[PDB]
């Protein structure tokens, strides 16, 4: 059998049969972590191009942390009422 | 249709409560310790929630052990690009997770690859306290698990970034589901309008679940693979099993079948799993065709059906529908259209969210006044 | 409003049938062969669908001819970064396509740049079996073509990755379209409530198409550039051309005009293409202002209109609306509000999805009982 | 519920008018000049709009001053990867902004990080002509400012790329808001059906604003932090302050309270800010449990409430709800259910969008015929 | 003429005229391909930093294939019924 | 006090009190610019791998401009009517 269908002429409706459920009932809460570092604006003359790229990516990491830090406070949303 | 009938709840409410606990007093160090020896570890919260913890990406041991000697000077004399590329690569994920949270105000769905990769996710599933079979199901439908999951930003306390990934649990598996497709049923009189309609409002997914039937009014919310129907019970109503009586007998006493009434003589088609329902009214061209052969059936006024076997397309007016090409048998159950049982005058034409008996009470009420007066 | 009246169909059903064919028996080699000499080639499927095939990104000839000598050892003695960067660059697209399919469970819309680039897309359009003019239209509206397209993941059979990009065909071009904006029409009596309302429910886009008119009930679904209206006929109803009678004469016998009734005396504005409709009721402040000059018109209770000429803003209560600044002439067609023709008692106040005659039948029915009793 | 009652407007209409001005005659050079000395500058448009302009990313001075000597040959003899990486990095943002506009047909929301970074956005806020307090609010809720903002692609005239970022202004701050949660109220008779229902339709957010109350019918549209409710007045209706009477007294003469009628005896729960409303009908299992202790309350048929204090979960049939764990006091205001005041026969069972008096008129009308006949 | 509008006072409705259609009627199905390779976990000592980046990106490619392979089975969705 | 709630038994409704508004009233239009260059397809033999990567990224920049240029005409949408 598997997928089968029946059309009811009298009601203008059709039922598709043969399916199996996988209904979400519960939830599994996992804590995903990223271990980061706490360097401080180091100061160096280092005019080297290889260093300035490392300086450029290090600023990106530092700003990301500051962004995520500002992202906290307050607690989540979640746009309810439907 | 019946979507407005659903209740309300907060999906992230459980994952939010894990954030509350992760803040106090402190608990961040409790998990930092546990994730020093291994990249993955089970941890029991003071709350007592046994939560699987993962150290995906360790930027500390890379910046401290590979970038720190260069900047704790002086002069940045030594440097190499094979390290600039390695860092750009390593950092990117944090940058991409930060991007995602910045637009989704700290709560993402579906859970992205940057949030949790396939290898990380498949490992998370395989380390969950769930059935051997339940592990297989989730692993074989990761694409769905991602769409049904949430990623909640939590905190950056002491040297650590924590976000909660909230994954589905399927408490109901392998129970029979069925999809009810409904279309408008109208009288087919040769007049301008003056026709009466009726439509079953109960369209949606139905699953047997704990002795009752879980009804998904907006069938658009469920994800389907093959046989498999993935639903969220929050988007359901839990009805008596007698709701299935409306199919075989809409006039049954056991259940008051949800219908709506109109004088809206409008043409349309509904593409089902194995065919097509055609509601053909007025001067509309309603047809079913095969690619090579052309028109194979011309629908008359009224509500009809055509099976997908040898039909690729259905055209209702200026609209073309592609029929689903799934292998399966369909059954035409001949019956007198329910709308013919109604006297047009004295029939209540504007019931938006009614049922059979509601309509029948209204019919008597109106009928009585004509007879008694 | 009338959105619920629409039929149903599967958009990806045609592209899905191409995946079924791409699997058997095998057909993957048939296209691998055809795409060895050129990066683009037309191929006829056993099904007989003539399908344009594209070899965007060839990772085989890069990994096999530039990375394979290094790893088929031994010792990886020779290496260069100019190759690590070139590989990271080349691989990225596959990585970004894989990202996209992992969240969208193998079906994306709009079709992204990684899925199909502008140069690839513009070439695909220019190699389609379509009109010279139709090629120009699609090329000049790629942003829309992308939003109306689907990308279906298919298979990775033997050494190949295949995903189907399903692009729109515009079978109806340069036919006249019009947008109908409706707002509630209410009595303006000095009492607390006790007012009766009426609203045209037929709001949406309308296009002449094959002798009938294609009606888009949710005008929110159409994409518009300038004059140009881009629609999907699946989001339409196909009505008789007499539907346009409701504009000039809502009482015409030829068509039963779709209206809804209420006692919902609520203030609002609808921003049209060239002006603003103001439904002003109760103690509400309804105004139209110019930036520099301030208030230029104060709306009285009832339904009115103001043209965009010299008006930048419309304020209804605590809500501010920016009017569209498009050049075009508008016409005020003075007429007695249709609601004044109704006796408040004996007028059916809660018709959700009605029409003129439905309302008129109900009026007589109720009227008769008072007179006959 | 009442969402359909809202007016219409174009959100990007103000930002679109800035594009019209940015085109003519030319004005692009006026801003190119102003952005030569600084990376950020205030500019007054011929229109006279004082607009803050930003030179984020200057690709000209990088390609012209670092890449141009290499390609204005001859022979590309000199080259270095530290420049290929620097260029790939610099170019990416333009590539990522171009990606975004290609799918969103030149209008994005929320405004992405690539469109405007946090440091750029926080600087834009701090350079706006707004209150000291208003600057703090926006800076502390950037995640929201991004979701409420639009990015409109404008033009690439002479050597320049311009896109308008349209940011919210909060003209109403620190005024009291409240959320009204409603659920169906039904008779609890022991019969199959034959029950009558009533539901308050006025559910949504409410804020005191300019002497009236701004009503957000789709509470799903508002973003909330803590105490703070962020709304768009376009998604509101502006009602008299007497709308709050419906809470304490739904029968008050001052305001006609919006209700809907049914015979839809369906079980459900609504999760509120501090508890849960349970609408329990038929043979449904309705419960409130604590994690450790299990079932702490069994709901009887009818509409009830349970406070979040010591309750983690509420189960209505096969559906589980997590209650919000926010600290706050709740008050049960005991009262006779409004539905008991209605005679089942002669009570109008299918009012979709009604009010108390509408229902009361219908009751008299029907009642009179029985008595007068 | 081009864009023109008429406001009907009696019905509280306005029609915006002067537009031209581009209604989606059909579909054009194109097969987009990516020609990939079938290398097998090669084993080498190669401790070189240039090689390990190539090893890192090669793992990314290999995993992507495995992901896409797992992404197939079963056939697409598409969340119908509206 | 802060967040407080009242459940009305007679109406099956509950009001959550104690919130403060931040209602969007106006708009602030800012012009964000990117200063670009107008080089022309330079022609060189330069078969060097470092150059071809620069040639590859320069084509990406050039195409992006052409894309954005084509993206203009006509003026924005915005899918109205609700
Ligand atoms: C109305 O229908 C009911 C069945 O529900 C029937 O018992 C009754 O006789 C009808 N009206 C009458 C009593 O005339
Ligand atoms: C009711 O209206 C109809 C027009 O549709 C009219 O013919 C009829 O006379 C009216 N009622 C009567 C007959 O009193
Ligand atoms: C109907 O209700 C009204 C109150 O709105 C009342 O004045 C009237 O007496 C009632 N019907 C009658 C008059 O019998």
């Amino acid at each position: 059998q598997n997928i089968t269908e029946e059309f009811y002429q009298s009601t203008c409706s059709a039922v598709s049969k043969g399916y199996l459920s996988a209904l979400r009932t519960g939830w599994y809460t996992s804590v995903i972590t990223i271990e980061l570092s706490n360097i401080k604006e180091n100061k160096c003359n280092g005019t080297d191009a290889k260093v300035k790229l490392i300086k450029q990516e290090l600023d990106k990491y530092k700003n990301a942390v500051t962004e995520l830090q500002l992202l906290m406070q307050s607690t989540p949303a979640t746009n309810n009422r439907a | 249709f019946l979507g407005f009938l659903l209740g309300v709840g907060s999906a992230i409410a459980s994952g939010v409560a894990v954030c509350k606990v992760l803040h106090l007093e402190g608990e961040v160090n409790k998990i930092k310790s546990a994730l020093l020896s291994t990249n993955k570890a089970v941890v029991s919260l003071s709350n007592g929630v046994s939560v699987l913890t993962f150290k995906v990406l360790d930027l500390k041991n890379y910046i401290d052990k590979q970038l720190l000697p260069i900047l704790n000077k002086q002069s940045c004399s030594i440097s190499n690009i094979e390290t600039v590329i390695e860092f750009q690569q390593k950092n990117n994920r944090l940058l991409e997770i930060t991007r995602e949270f910045s637009v989704n105000a700290g709560v993402t769905t579906p859970v992205s690859t940057y949030m949790l990769t396939n290898s990380e996710l498949l490992s998370l599933i395989n380390d969950m306290p769930i059935t051997n079979d339940q592990k297989k199901l989730m692993s074989n439908n990761v694409q769905i698990v991602r769409q049904q999951s949430y990623s909640i930003m939590c905190i950056i306390k002491e040297e650590v970034l924590a976000y909660v990934v909230q994954l589905p649990l399927y408490g109901v598996i392998d129970t029979p589901c069925w999809k009810l497709h409904t279309s408008p049923l109208c009288t087919t009189n040769t007049k301008e309008g003056s026709n009466i309609c009726l439509t079953r409002t109960d369209r949606g997914w139905y699953c047997d679940n704990a002795g009752s039937v879980s009804f998904f009014p907006q069938a658009e919310t469920c994800k389907v693979q093959s046989n498999r129907v993935f639903c969220d019970t929050m988007n359901s109503l839990t009805l008596p099993s007698e709701v299935n009586l409306c199919n075989v007998d809409i006039f049954n006493p056991k259940y008051d079948c949800k219908i709506m009434t109109s004088k809206t003589d409008v043409s349309s088609s509904v593409i089902t799993s194995l065919g097509a329902i055609v509601s053909c009214y007025g001067k509309t061209k309603c047809t079913a065709s095969n690619k090579n052969r052309g028109i194979i059936k011309t629908f008359s006024n009224g509500c009809d059906y055509v099976s997908n076997k040898g039909v690729d397309t259905v055209s209702v007016g200026n609209t073309l529908y592609y029929v689903n090409k799934q292998e399966g048998k369909s059954l035409y159950v001949k019956g007198e259209p329910i709308i013919n049982f109604y006297d047009p005058l004295v029939f209540p034409s504007d019931e938006f969210d009614a049922s059979i008996s509601q309509v029948n009470e209204k019919i008597n009420q109106s009928l009585a006044f004509i007879r008694k007066s």
